[PDB]
């Protein structure tokens, strides 16, 4: 969840 | 002369309108709706104002940045944990907005993550200026207002935490940009071709040049008094990277001595 899994999550 | 109503100029006004519509649905609290709260031009029950420790302790007996809490009884860190909380929420709001940028989803998926990785900080600080004035900043989706001096009255590491953002917001809000200017300006920040690790730099720049054209025409039509405002707004993109640098240098102190 280090700002890269969050963006990856929001980018479905 | 130069500016004319050709099919090319209309396509730039359609892009500005398209980006504006997605700017409203992606980001709930816009500037126009935030300036009406700050200037009392609205009738939204007059949100709370936190101006000292007594107004903070009393103001927390109403739903605020204590969403989930019993963490960090100390108010200097609890406020900082609220800023990072909505910052994560802002990442999802910016990412949802980025999907509406024409050609952003068509890029490489790893480049989409890279553009947003090094871009959210500069956009979070840009959109935060819309919530600020010389007195403070709107908090909790406009339902609160924490003053600039109370934030500066915190301890040594946390007191100078919000101040660089206020100093940027004063000069940035003096440009008098509206949501139609900021929507295109935010899209330009995302499509930066100088981000570290970008695989395909050319198609990113091809979108940014298209966004710059739309941003240029926008500021010329919307701002007849401020000549070279398109030039001044690009220089602000260098002010933003210093706020990110000062924020990172502030995080070094947290790892050094904050246990
Ligand atoms: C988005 C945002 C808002 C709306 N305000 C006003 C504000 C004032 C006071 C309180 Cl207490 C507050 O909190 C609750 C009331 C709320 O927001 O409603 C909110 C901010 C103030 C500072 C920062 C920041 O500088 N954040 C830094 C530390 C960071 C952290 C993490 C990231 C990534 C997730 C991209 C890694 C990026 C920047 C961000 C924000």
């Amino acid at each position: 969840m280090g700002l890269e899994a969050i963006i990856r999550k929001a980018l479905m | 002369d130069k500016m004319q109503l050709n099919p090319e100029s209309a396509d730039l006004r359609a892009l500005a309108k398209h980006l504006y519509d997605s700017y409203i649905k992606s980001f709930p609290l816009t500037k126009a709706k935030a300036r009406a709260i700050l200037t009392g031009k609205t009738t939204d029950k007059s949100p709370f104002v936190i101006y000292d420790m007594n107004s903070l302790m009393m103001g927390e007996d109403k739903i605020k940045f204590k969403h989930i809490q019993e963490q960090s009884k100390e108010v200097a860190i609890r406020i900082f944990q609220g800023c990072q909380f909505r910052s994560v929420e802002a990442v999802q709001e910016i990412t949802e907005y980025a999907k509406s940028i024409p050609g952003f989803v068509n890029l490489d998926l790893n480049d989409q993550v890279t553009l947003l990785k090094y871009g959210v900080h500069e956009i979070i600080y840009t959109m935060l200026a819309s919530l600020m004035n010389k007195d403070g900043v709107l908090i909790s989706e406009g339902q609160g207002f924490m003053t600039r001096e109370f934030l500066k009255s915190l301890r040594k590491p946390f007191g100078d935490f919000m101040e660089p953002k206020f100093e940027f917001a004063v000069k940035f809000n003096a440009l008098e940009l509206d949501d139609s200017d900021l929507a295109i300006f935010i899209a330009v920040i995302i499509l930066s071709g100088d981000r570290p690790g970008l695989l395909n730099v050319k198609p990113i720049e091809d979108i940014q040049d298209n966004l710059l054209q739309a941003l240029e025409l926008q500021l010329k039509l919307n701002h007849p008094e401020s000549s070279q405002l398109f030039a001044k707004l690009l220089q602000k993109m260098t002010d933003l990277r210093q706020i990110v640098t000062e924020h990172v240098q502030l995080l070094q102190v947290i790892k050094k001595t904050e246990t």
